[PDB]
Formats: structure tokens, C-alpha cells, sequence
């Protein structure tokens, strides 16, 4: 954050609205009571923006010379079998959680039902999330192996 | 063999003994029979909620 | 002296700095910029913390003629020593498009200040290529099997980038982009896949036409270049072997999980299918009273 | 690393070239036969009679021709007792190169 003093004699002359003229009126704050007193009432704050050219944007955005060639970098298959095993096991347990939730939860007042029959801590949402996550990873793993076998030899 | 202390097979038409210690089991396939099992139970629970529709 | 330059990590600060100094001397039309490189050494990774420009006028009649101020160098170094006292001379950056053989004589000059082997960090200010705008080299002495004596020559060093914790978050503050080389979501790795494959296809094309230039156009023969290609042929994968059959078997396993998970999400969505339809029935009652 | 202002004479060099050919033929982990013949010391010295047969034993290994090898060996092993006490290395070398 940036600050610049407004003089004490300047506050007596009540020139503070002069410093907020022709601005968007957006200013910054930091914690209350002692921090904020000094902030607005003894110095003046203006926001900070960040300046760059298109030459510098390219310099930052670049990475390794094998970072645009990292999709051929398959992983060890011991690790990928770890991934296959963990996902299937865990989803059995959240499925069990999902069975209990839909036994009841059919009286009135949704929030009540969701509190009673675990519907909060939503297993319905959790189960779908895990399945999608592992599902996207495995389409590319299959795609990686099918490329590297046929392309190199 | 029945005890499965080496769980091989005895070939009596040649009098040779083959000992197998190989795994015939995989973790993924076992967990998968449970996970599918869970879904069948759930689909029944769904079916009841949909009776209102019919 | 020694070779300890196996890795060169380069702070992003230094790259940005290099372009700024290049423009504020306004060296164009094949003019160069040289500044000192400050940072750590005696570590296998060479850490590029900081740079500073040195006044350096480079001739246009020749490449063998240059002005460089030796007295300037010590002054810059003692000041920066006051800031942080882990910074010493580790080399000098050249900002040309590519490599010269008149940089060899300059390299020897900076060998005086160093207690390491000078790093020539060609910081490209043309941002060529989608990969790094840095190649690194260090001047080393060799003899070679041709009959060549006491050569001085530059051996490429693989280039990498590291950043400090404070440094890295500054980048994140500045930028918000999502990066065409990123390996993120499904669509993004799909693009990385085809991009990575075509990346290899380009480099291999160069070697093929480089080999022709040796044997019809009389470019030099070198055993470092031939030896690397040998390694490729020797460790090349093979299919139809019992390795290939296990791949396919590993491949069904991955296709198996996908098929299970495809079915799993049909259950969840079909649950939503019902529940929209129950809500409709309730809202019909509401609409009739309304 | 040989110096340009000579201190190793041409006479010294010829015996050195001979000593290297002997080392390659009777060794067991030397397969750089052609490098010698591509190096100036031997490019220029192929034209002396005691420097024909010697290199011909090196070339016999390089192309792996057993017909040329067996014949030159007959003559030179009688001439040279170094080829003779290290015969077993010499016989092994052409098969390994092959």
C-alpha cells in the first residue's frame, strides 16, 4: 500500500477534499481504530496498479524448454496404479454414506431434513466430484500411452 | 493344494508337479465389485422417490 | 578452475532486469549489452540472484574491438555487498541474439574477478522461441581427439528457472493468465499433448537436415553430436515384446476404471432428473392457488 | 596436445606410431582402429614398407575379414615375438569386434 502525507496545516485549511477530486472514489483500508485513524485523517492513500509491456509478459509466461514438451513425459505405472486403486476404494465409503442420506429426508422443511439425515456435509456432491476428477485423469493417461508406443517405434 | 499351502496343480497324465505362487487377484477388480454393488442398492432407493411421478 | 555449473537456476527478476537495461542504453542494430551477474557459487546449482549493467561499447567495424570499464566493476560490487553479502561475481550476461567467438576473450577477462568458472548467460532480448529465452554456457578448456590442442570453447548448460517464495508470488500478483503450455484441465492437457508431440517433430527435422550438411556441405564432424544419437537408437523402445503385451493389459485396467466411473455419474444425474420433476408437481399446486 | 615448435622429432614419432599399432592389435579393449588411421601421424606415414603390414593387421580387424587376418598373422607372428606371447589376445580380438 502507498501513502503520502497531508500536512497538519493542510488539515486546518481543510484541503482534504481537494486531494480526492477527479478520482473513482475507491480507496483502501487496513485494520480498524488505530490503523484507520492514521490512514484517512493524517495521510492520503491511492491504489496501486501494475505496468508491463508485451515483451515482459512473454518473459514471465515462458517456462522450461521441456514444459511445452511435458505431455510426452509419462509417469511410472506404479504411481498410476496407486491412483486407480485409491479412487475406487474411497468411493465405496462415500457411497455407503450416500445410502443413509436418502433413506429418510422426505418430510417437510428441507434444511431440517438436511441437518437430520446427513445432507449437510453433502456426500452426493462429494461422490460426483471424486468420480469426475479421476475420470479426466485417466482419459489422458490412456492417450499418452497410445501415443508413445506407436510414435516412437 | 486344497489347504493352499502352495496351491499348485498336479498333472497326473505326466506325473509332473507345477507349483503356482502367482497372484490371480487384483485390488481394483475386487473393490469394483463392491462399488457397483453400492449403486444397485442406491438405484432401488431412487426408484421409490420416483413413484410419486408415476 | 572447476565445473560446478551442472544446473543454473535463474531468478525471473534478472530476465526482466536485462530487458530494462538493454533499452535504457538503447543498444539496437546489433549493439550489445553486458552487465555483471551477482549471486552464489560453489553449489552445483548456480543461483542467479541479481544483475547490474556495466558500461560497455561494442564496435561495428569488428567484433574484436570493444570498450569495457574495469574500474567500474569493483564499485558496483562493493555497494551491492552492503545490501547483501552473499553476492559475488559469477559471470556476465551477453544480450546478443546468439553466441559469438569474441565472447571467449571477454570470458577470460572476467575470470580474473571470479573464484568460479565464468558463466556466460546469453539473455535473449528478442524473446525467440516458445521455450526459454535463455541458453547458458561456460568457457572450459579441452583437448580433443581430432588433433586439436588446448581449445577454449563453450559447452551448453541446461537452463532452468527457480524463484524465491517472495519472488514467485510477485509474478502471480502481476499476472493472471492461464498459459498455453499449462497442464490443467482436460481441454488444457489435450492441447499440451498435441503441442508436445509437434515440439519433438520440429527438433528431429533439424537433425536430419543437419546430417546432410556434414556430408555434402562440410560442416564439422564432432563425436559429442554423433554419440548422443547413438544413445537414442540403443535405448529405443520395442513393441511386440512381452513389455508391449503388459502395456495393453495395463491399458485395459485404466479403460476399466473409466468405464466404472462413467456409470457412477449416470446414477447421480438421474437422481437430479427425478427431483426436477417432483419439484414441478409441487409448483403446479402453487400455481393453481396463485 | 603436440607443440607447434617441434621438440618431438619425426624419428621419435615413427616409433611411437609403431608402438600404438602394437598396443591396439594385442590389447583387449581397443576398438578405435580407424581413429589412428585418421590421425595425421599415420595419414602421412603409410608409405614406408615397415608401415604397410602393421596397419594391414589393424584394418583386418576393422572390416572383420578372417581371410586377410589369418594370412598376415602367419608371416608376422614368426617375425615378432610380441605378437607370439600375446597370441591369444590377438586371436580373440577379431571375433569380439565382429
Amino acid at each position: 500500500d502507498a501513502f503520502r502525507l497531508i500536512d497538519t496545516g493542510a488539515l486546518i485549511n481543510n484541503l482534504e477534499p481537494r486531494q480526492t477530486t477527479s478520482n473513482t472514489g475507491l480507496l483502501n483500508k487496513a485494520n480498524i481504530q488505530a490503523l484507520i485513524h492514521g490512514l484517512n485523517r493524517h495521510y492520503y492513500s491511492l491504489n496501486i496498479d501494475y505496468h508491463k509491456t508485451a515483451k515482459e509478459t512473454k518473459m514471465l509466461m515462458n517456462l522450461h524448454k521441456e514444459q511445452w514438451q511435458s505431455g510426452l513425459k509419462m509417469y511410472d505405472y506404479e504411481e498410476k496404479e496407486e491412483s486407480n486403486l485409491a479412487a475406487t476404494k474411497s468411493m465405496v465409503k462415500i457411497a455407503e454414506q450416500y445410502s443413509k442420506r436418502i433413506e429418510e429426508e422426505k418430510e417437510l422443511t428441507e434444511e431440517e431434513l438436511k441437518t437430520r439425515y446427513v445432507g449437510r456435509q453433502d456426500p452426493k456432491k462429494h461422490l460426483s466430484e471424486t468420480a469426475d476428477e479421476t475420470l479426466e485423469n485417466n482419459i489422458v493417461s490412456v492417450l499418452t500411452a497410445g501415443v508413445n508406443s506407436v510414435a516412437i517405434k | 493344494i486344497l489347504d493352499k499351502i502352495f496351491y499348485g496343480v498336479l498333472d497326473q497324465g505326466n506325473g509332473w508337479l507345477y507349483v503356482y505362487e502367482t497372484p490371480n487377484q487384483d485390488a481394483t477388480y475386487d473393490s469394483a465389485l463392491e462399488l457397483v454393488g453400492q449403486l444397485n442398492k442406491v438405484v432401488d432407493q431412487l426408484f421409490e422417490k420416483a413413484s410419486v411421478l408415476y | 578452475m572447476s565445473l560446478q555449473h551442472e544446473k543454473v537456476t535463474i531468478a525471473p527478476l534478472v530476465l526482466l532486469s536485462a530487458l530494462d537495461h538493454y533499452e535504457r542504453t538503447q543498444t539496437k542494430e546489433n549493439k550489445r549489452c553486458v552487465g555483471v551477474i551477482l549471486g552464489d557459487a560453489n553449489s552445483s546449482t548456480i543461483r542467479v540472484t541479481n544483475s547490474f549493467a556495466l558500461p560497455f561499447e561494442e564496435d561495428e567495424k569488428n567484433s574484436d574491438v570493444w570498450f569495457l570499464d574495469h574500474n567500474y566493476i569493483e564499485n558496483m560490487n562493493e555497494m551491492c555487498k552492503k545490501i547483501n553479502a552473499k553476492e559475488k561475481l559469477i559471470g556476465w550476461y551477453h544480450s546478443g541474439p546468439k553466441l559469438r567467438a569474441s565472447d571467449l576473450k571477454i570470458n577470460e577477462l572476467f575470470k580474473k574477478y571470479t573464484q568460479n568458472n565464468p558463466l556466460l548467460l546469453i539473455v535473449d532480448v528478442k524473446q525467440q522461441g516458445v521455450g526459454l529465452p535463455t541458453d547458458a554456457y561456460v568457457a572450459i578448456e579441452q583437448v580433443k581427439d581430432d588433433g586439436t590442442s588446448t581449445e577454449k570453447t563453450f559447452l551448453h548448460l541446461p537452463c532452468t528457472i527457480e524463484a524465491e517464495e517472495a519472488e514467485e508470488i510477485g509474478v502471480e500478483h502481476l499476472l493472471r493468465d492461464v498459459r498455453d503450455q499449462a497442464a490443467g484441465g482436460l481441454s488444457i492437457r489435450l492441447t499440451n499433448q498435441l503441442k508436445s508431440l509437434k515440439g519433438l517433430q520440429s527438433k528431429l527435422k533439424d537433425v536430419v537436415e543437419y546430417l546432410d550438411k556434414v556430408i555434402n556441405k562440410e560442416l564439422p564432424i564432432n563425436h559429442t553430436i554423433l554419440g548422443k544419437l547413438q544413445d537414442v537408437f540403443n535405448l529405443l523402445p520395442n513393441l511386440g515384446t512381452p513389455d508391449d503385451d503388459e502395456i495393453d493389459v495395463e491399458n485395459h485396467d485404466r479403460i476399466n476404471i473409466s468405464n466404472n466411473l462413467q456409470k457412477a455419474l449416470t446414477v447421480k444425474t438421474n437422481d437430479e432428473l427425478m427431483v426436477i420433476y417432483i419439484s414441478n408437481l409441487v409448483r403446479s399446486i402453487i400455481a393453481f392457488d396463485d | 596436445t603436440l607443440e607447434p615448435s617441434t621438440s618431438i622429432t619425426l624419428a621419435e614419432r615413427q616409433q611411437l606410431a609403431y608402438d600404438l599399432s602394437i598396443s591396439a592389435l594385442l590389447g583387449d579393449k581397443i576398438y578405435n582402429f580407424g581413429e589412428l588411421l585418421h590421425h595425421p601421424i599415420m595419414e602421412t606415414i603409410v608409405n614406408d614398407s615397415n608401415y604397410d603390414w602393421l596397419f594391414q593387421l589393424l584394418n583386418a580387424l576393422t572390416v572383420g575379414d578372417f581371410d586377410k587376418f589369418d594370412s598376415l598373422i602367419k608371416v608376422q607372428i614368426s617375425k615378432i615375438p610380441i605378437l607370439a606371447q600375446h597370441e591369444s589376445f590377438l586371436r580373440q580380438k577379431i571375433c569380439l569386434m565382429t
